[PDB]
């Protein structure tokens, strides 16, 4: 999950300045995320699109 | 065989049979552009101590 | 014997043996010509505490 945490980021990232470029919040705004936890790790990719 | 994948025979407990090492970036590259850290690698595929 | 290899005797629990040893730089040196940052080394081969 941290993998898919930078790749998430990552991802996000670009697909906001491919969008909306008057926007500058991922590319500069820090944020705290949470996810719930209690499914299995080996299944958790399947969250990363959320 | 796109690149990042080669066919490699293996002496399966039963015949043998022609297993295709796969290899392919997990996570972005560009974790910083000036930082140094390695790539470090995560094998799977019930990886032995061997 | 190329430059960082040297042969080691072993007193294997059958018999003796003549195993190799080997050595590798594991990343560019000079990624900082000035950096002090540790020489570390990384050894391998199912070695115990010992």
């Amino acid at each position: 999950m941290k993998e898919s945490a930078r790749i998430a980021y990552t991802f996000a990232r670009a697909f906001l300045m491919q969008h909306a470029p008057a926007n500058d919040y991922l590319v500069t705004s820090h944020i705290h995320l949470h996810v719930p936890e209690g499914a299995t790790p080996k299944d958790g990719p399947s969250a990363g699109c959320t | 065989t796109p690149p990042g994948v080669v066919m490699g025979l293996a002496w399966t407990a039963m015949g043998g049979s022609t297993l295709f090492v796969e290899t392919s970036l997990r996570r972005p590259q560009d974790k910083d552009a000036k930082g140094d850290k390695d790539g470090s690698l995560e094998v799977t595929g019930q990886l032995g101590e061997v």
